[PDB]
């Protein structure tokens, strides 16, 4: 039972870790496929420095 | 680390192309001989797109 809650932790804390992966981090589960196929930006990149 | 490679890498080809495009606008319409144009033809080798 702790191995299990301790692993619940660890997927939550990898899966929040590869959320701010690329190409900014951000909603980049479909954001990327939104923002290539228009010729757009992401704000957030925009607003990256 | 590869896909960020990957994408910088077509990021920076982007960005190259579109300079070069801008910059061949100036060389339109130049009367040498017969040459009448000139530009600079910028592609992505399939042997490195792939």
């Amino acid at each position: 039972v702790e191995r299990d809650e301790v692993a619940a932790q660890k997927r939550e804390l990898e899966k929040q870790i590869e959320r701010l992966s690329q190409p900014s981090g951000a909603e980049d589960s479909r954001m990327i496929a939104l923002a290539e196929r228009f010729g757009g930006v992401l704000l957030s990149e925009i607003y990256d420095d | 680390s590869s896909k960020s490679v990957a994408n910088i890498i077509r990021k920076t080809i982007q960005r190259e192309q579109n300079r070069i495009r801008m910059l061949n606008q100036g060389l339109q319409a130049v009367s040498f001989g017969q040459v009448r144009g000139v530009r600079l033809n910028v592609n992505v080798r399939e042997s490195h797109a792939i």
